[PDB]
RNA sequence: CUUUAACAUUAAGCCCUGAAGAAGGGCAAAAAUAAACCAGCGUGUGGC
């Protein structure tokens, strides 16, 4: 738009998410290609996102510049132009929640020093090694000490209902937000005017100021996880148009691919009442693949056929001598 | 040439039953269209195609006409005498072949041509269908039921479409449910839906007065008007031929239990059969039949029908809307008013006084005068100066001149009020 | 439909189709410039036709042609000069072009 | 083709339904086969009683009969016609 | 279709010495066991063991296709001049084998004495 | 007896509109529905029986027959065409090459 | 038993605006969503 002062960042919440979004995403196809029209509720669409020509149905009803607001109901879409094909976000609604790459991977982990715990115990955590304890109570154990299987196996014979100890992304997701704010704060402060050691009172303020810092923003510790997941307009990652037969794909695209077949088969797996051994592997298998979409750096691994060079992902395409900074900005 | 000729009629080589000379025909014609008027002027062609060896023969030939006018096609009669006579003046036949020429846009036409032909192979097959079925009570199961409209297949592979305005407002069928309907309108030229069916149309409730009382079709009731609103009211009038038959008696029948079948068919709609007269007023008398009508002044000039009814039996005769009374219109024909004792009381002295406010007004009269052009039962102008004089010359202390100074102020009034 | 190495192509005038021959193509040694026609070439466009009976007979009577789009492969801005050679490979299967 | 076809047929009025039986008669003596009946009932009087306000201190006798159709011998067009053909509201034309 | 009930994992039946390990590892297409921790995958739980031999057992049919039906049952029938047309059922004969179907025709229920095989049951 | 109408009653609480209103002038003029537009088509239909109709409906089985055999035809000839256009090389592989590239031009944006 | 029987039609609301029984709405309740017609990115080479 126009007329307007600075820029301002926060964190984004699903509820944000949802007010952004214009559909949601659930089957992995592009576009059939039989016929070129896309397919409903795919990475392309027309409902979700906006006329694949100007001014027009995809069933092929209304084509008149005076009819313009009112949707069709052989496809669903509002005749409008196609610069609304570059600009509506859409969503995906997640099985289980997943962990952000970045916050858990920048190195000062965000995580970690929120929750003064290190980041290796954090990492076998979340790629399903290990259990937390989430508000042990009448219990030997605490809340921070992490078990393996067979301490989680005899904790179960001491404290069989006592304890609640989970794995995963959902146990860090449950000790976010059952941690409290300012009472954190002003223990570590009294604790601060209570010490003279040096590294320690290096730690404590740098603890104190992601707190303070934390709290007089908006955000929230829940919002380091995601559970909705946005996707790109799809003008923004198009497919390429080659000569004779099949289309050529970009990176993105095989990457939400990728997520979507992973989610689809979790959430099949979840309505079948399946084993805890097989939703643990398929939880840990998407962990993955949306840590692959993010940034492909932190686990150099999605390489396509015919080219094992990286692919790009959304990452990548802000830094480096390409992204959108150094290349197309200035 | 021959052979991709030979292969598109092979390939358009329908059954013996479906006509395949009008196939050459509409070829040819459409070879004589891009060839006769090619490409502005101005030339004539014969093409005929053979069906067994497939070659064509194009006669590229010229009007016989003697004519003054149009030198482009002319043979005289010396032609016609090596004719022998039988050639005249209007008719080409000569035999200079001339080689087929292709184009674009002349393949494009002649694709143009034969598809139009086959849509109206398609009209005439729908037409074919529509003869025998001009319009009957059709029993189908359902094919398809979408959200606008059902489908019915009525054996050997047909379809029939009714959409959810032809029907009444609360039918949600199932599959396998063996539904009635009327078709009434077709479109065979057009792709889309042909064939209509309805079943809250007046035309099913004639089809179901003909199927369930026999008289009616053996020509002794007669059926002349019918209104409904579907699902609650509905007026029909029936009139006797035989004298013997009561025809309001034997269309309710017996305690009303045929029409209350059909009330079965509508669902609870209430019909009225009443009994038709020639006289238009004393049919409405007869068309409130659950109603009682007490006098109707009709005044078919103004197309009113202002009609009195009695004290508390309003509600009954006017019921919702006042649309019953209405479809009594609509079983009339002409504009039949709402009855009510004090509206129409007020509406007769709107009259009264609207008359005596145009005779004081616009005549230039006195008293009198204006006074017996109101009790004669002359509430308008209009019948005053279009009146013949033997009604005018009667009234006694008026002689001639003076009646036609009245008449000619009668006219200025009416040219007054019709250049106002 | 597929597309034509025809010398039929809508919207351009006679001169532009002198240097071709009457199969589509330009002669050898004829001398062009930049924007001239060396073959050409035209696609189909419908747009919507969608019926499952007019596309049968289009598909044989109707020249594979009825609504035309020129594609034809025209000489680059800027370079000139003289044509000296010119090849065709048919596929095994259609029947070959005169010129072929 | 299910060859044992047994038919009742009910009358309130008897004029419609000897219509209805004419109309039966017709519809499988123009198929190929031949029809047999009616072999009706006498009087079979009903107890229907009306909707009227009671007296501070109509109709009792309904007559209907019954008729008889014995098919042993169908066609495919006589089961045809009788599943392609229309009737009038209210009676009953019970192939039992 | 036949669908595989779990896409891309296999039950296996073990002792779990190291040999077998090494067994199943030697087997050309074979990634990683799936256990609480390497060195040692966790072996699956009873009532799951139970739960997933269960859900194989729902393949048994005859008892009931069509020779015990009850009666009250709005119903299709598929056979003679009635086929494809709904109705109620009024009593099952088990002896005579004659179902007495009232098709509901024209809005009218008309009685036939039909079979199983005859009728649709729905 | 009901009268169980709103409209009819919330005439009822406007009746001093209409007494006031109603001096000297008429109380309503509404058209209805004219026979003009309604075609009766009651030329004859004793011809027209049921049993008739029974022993012969209509019918459309020629116009199925002719719907398969266009689509019987289109088939063949497009698995014809998609037979000898797709085909596949053997043993030594595609012996041609596309080569074909598109360049640019001046296009202004008026 | 002395020359053909039959008057039927009981169901869908409440409120507001409006010259009305011309029309525009909300709320107690719900099955069910042809055509005449303007016009790229990833490798290599080389240069500075
Ligand atoms: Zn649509």
């Amino acid at each position: 738009t126009e007329e307007f002062d600075a820029i301002k960042i926060a964190l984004a919440s699903p509820d944000m998410i949802r007010s952004w979004s214009f559909g949601e995403v659930k089957k992995p196809e592009t576009i059939n290609y039989r016929t070129f029209k896309p397919e409903r509720d795919g990475l392309f669409c027309a409902r979700i996102f906006g006329p694949v020509k100007d001014y027009e149905c995809l069933c092929g009803k209304y084509k008149r510049l005076k009819h313009r607001g009112v949707i069709c109901e052989k496809c669903g879409v509002e005749v409008t132009q196609t610069k609304v094909r570059r600009e509506r976000m859409g969503h995906i609604e997640l099985a289980s929640p997943t962990a952000h790459i970045w916050f858990l991977k920048s190195l000062p982990s965000r995580i970690g020093l929120l929750l003064d715990m290190p980041l290796r115990d954090i990492e076998r955590v979340l790629y399903f090694e290990s259990y937390v304890v989430i508000e042990g109570g009448m219990t030997n154990l605490e809340r921070q000490q992490i078990l393996t299987e067979e301490q989680y196996l005899d904790a179960l014979e001491e404290f069989g209902d006592e304890f609640d100890a989970k794995m995963g992304a959902e146990a860090i997701q449950a000790l976010l937000k059952s941690m409290d704010l300012e009472q954190e704060c002003e223990q570590l402060r009294e604790e601060l005017n209570e010490t003279n050691s040096e590294t320690k009172r290096k730690k404590l303020t740098k603890r104190i100021k992601l707190l303070e810092a934390f709290v007089q923003s908006g955000n929230k510790p829940e919002w380091m996880i995601l559970t909705v997941l946005p996707v790109l307009p799809p003008d923004l990652r198009p497919l390429v148009p080659l000569d004779g037969g099949r289309f050529a794909t970009s990176d993105l695209n095989d990457l939400y691919r990728r997520v979507i077949n992973r989610n689809n088969r979790l959430k099949r797996l979840l309505d079948l009442a399946a084993p805890d051994i097989i939703v643990r592997n398929e939880k840990r298998m998407l962990q993955e693949a949306v840590d692959a979409l993010l940034d492909n750096g932190r686990r150099g691994r999605a390489i396509t056929g015919s080219n094992k060079r990286p692919l790009k992902s959304l990452a990548d395409m802000i830094k480096g001598k390409q992204g959108r900074f150094r290349q197309n900005l200035l | 040439m021959n052979k991709e000729i030979l292969a598109v009629v092979e390939a358009v080589s329908n059954e013996k039953a479906l006509p395949r000379e009008k196939i050459f025909e509409a070829l040819e014609s459409a070879l004589a269209t891009a060839t006769k008027k090619k490409y502005e002027q101005e030339i004539d062609v014969r093409v005929q195609i053979d069906r067994k060896s497939g070659d064509f023969d194009t006669f590229r030939r010229w009007l016989v006409v003697d004519e003054v006018t149009q030198p482009t096609k002319e043979i005289t009669l010396e032609a016609a005498r090596y004719e022998d006579e039988s050639l005249n003046l209007g008719d080409y036949v000569e035999d200079q072949i001339e080689s087929v020429t292709f184009d674009r846009i002349t393949t494009q036409t002649a694709k143009q041509v034969i598809v139009q032909k086959v849509r109206e192979a398609e009209r005439a097959m729908v037409v074919d269908q529509f003869r025998e079925h001009e319009g009957e009570i059709i029993t189908g199961v359902v094919k398809k039921v979408n959200r606008d409209n059902i489908s019915l297949d009525l054996g050997n592979n047909a379809e029939a479409v009714i959409l959810r305005e032809d029907m009444l407002p609360r039918e949600n069928f199932r599959p396998g449910d063996r539904v009635r309907g009327v078709l009434y309108s077709v479109r065979p030229e057009a792709r889309g839906a042909q064939l209509f069916v309805t079943r809250s149309k007046p035309e099913m409730l004639i089809e179901l007065f003909r199927i369930e009382v026999p008289e009616i079709g053996e020509e002794v009731i007669e059926i002349k008007a019918a209104a409904r609103d579907p699902g609650s009211r509905a007026k029909i009038a029936v009139k006797t031929n035989d004298k013997r038959i009561d025809p309001v008696g034997a269309c309710v029948g017996m305690r009303g239990a045929r029409v209350q079948a059909v009330s079965t068919e509508l669902g609870g709609e209430r019909i009225d059969i009443v009994l038709w007269d020639d006289n238009p007023a004393q049919f409405v008398i007869n068309a409130m039949a659950p109603a009682d009508v007490a006098s109707i002044v009709v005044d078919e000039d103004k197309h009113t029908m202002d009609i009195a009814v009695e004290a508390g039996n309003l509600a009954q005769a006017i019921g919702r809307n006042g649309q019953n009374v209405r479809l009594a219109s609509q079983l009339s024909g002409w504009e039949l008013n709402v009855m009510t004792v004090d509206d129409l009381q007020a509406k007769h002295q709107a009259e009264a006084h609207a008359a005596i406010d145009a005779f004081t007004k616009y005549l230039d009269i006195d008293e009198d005068f204006a006074t017996v052009l109101v009790e004669e039962g002359f509430s308008t102008l209009e019948e005053l100066a279009y009146v013949p004089m033997k009604e005018l010359l009667e009234i006694e202390g008026l002689d001639e001149p003076t009646v036609e100074a009245l008449r000619e102020r009668a006219k200025n009034a009416l040219a007054t009020i019709a250049q106002a | 439909g597929p597309e034509e190495i025809t010398a039929d192509i809508p919207n351009v005038g006679e001169a532009a189709l002198s240097k071709l021959d009457e199969s589509g193509i330009v002669y050898i040694g004829a001398e062009v410039t930049g924007g001239d026609i060396l073959v050409g070439k035209v696609t189909p466009k419908g747009e919507t036709q969608l019926t499952p009976e007019e596309k049968l007979l289009r598909a044989i009577f109707g020249e594979k042609a009825s609504d035309v789009k020129d594609s034809s492969l025209r000489v680059p801005n800027g370079v000139s000069g003289t044509v000296i050679d010119v090849q065709v490979f048919t596929r095994d299967g259609v029947e070959k072009d005169k010129r072929a | 083709q299910n060859q044992r076809i047994r038919i009742r047929l009910k009358a309130f009025d008897h004029r419609l339904i000897d219509q209805a039986t004419a109309e039966i008669v017709e519809t499988a003596k123009r198929t190929g086969a031949q029809v047999r009946g009616p072999i009706p009932l006498p009087t079979r009087k009903e107890r229907f009683t009306v909707l009227i306000s009671p007296h501070v201190n109509d109709q009792y006798e309904i007559r209907t009969h019954l008729r008889l159709v014995d098919i042993v011998e169908p066609t495919e067009k006589t089961v045809d016609a009788l599943m392609r053909l229309d009737l009038a509201a209210g009676v009953d034309v019970q192939i039992s | 279709s036949e669908r595989k009930f779990f896409p891309g994992y296999v039950l296996v039946q073990m002792v779990m010495n190291d040999a077998s390990w090494h067994l199943v590892r030697s087997v050309p297409r074979v990634m990683g066991f799936i256990g609480g921790t390497s060195d040692r995958p966790a072996p699956i739980s009873d009532k799951e063991v139970d739960a997933i031999m269960n859900r194989l057992q729902q393949v048994g049919d005859k008892p009931r296709p069509k020779t015990l039906f009850e009666p009250g049952e709005m119903v299709r029938v598929n056979d003679g001049p009635f086929a494809d047309f709904n109705g109620v059922v009024e009593e099952v004969d088990y002896e005579k084998s004659r179902l007495k179907v009232s098709v509901s025709i024209f809005g009218r229920a008309t009685p036939v004495e039909l079979d199983f095989s005859q009728v649709e049951k729905a | 007896l009901g009268s169980m109408d709103a409209q009819t009653r919330r005439r009822e609480r406007r009746a001093e509109k209409q007494a006031q209103w109603k001096a000297a002038n008429p109380l309503l003029v509404g058209v209805s529905a004219k026979p003009v537009n309604r075609p009766i088509l009651s030329l004859n239909r004793k011809p027209k029986s049921r049993v008739e109709s029974a022993l012969n409906p209509i019918d459309l089985t020629v116009l199925a027959e002719y719907h398969k055999q266009i689509e019987s035809n289109l088939q063949r000839i497009e698995r014809k065409n998609q037979r000898t256009w797709y085909s596949k090389p053997g043993e030594r592989g595609i012996t041609c090459s596309g080569r074909q590239k598109i360049k640019g031009k001046s296009i202004p944006l008026i």
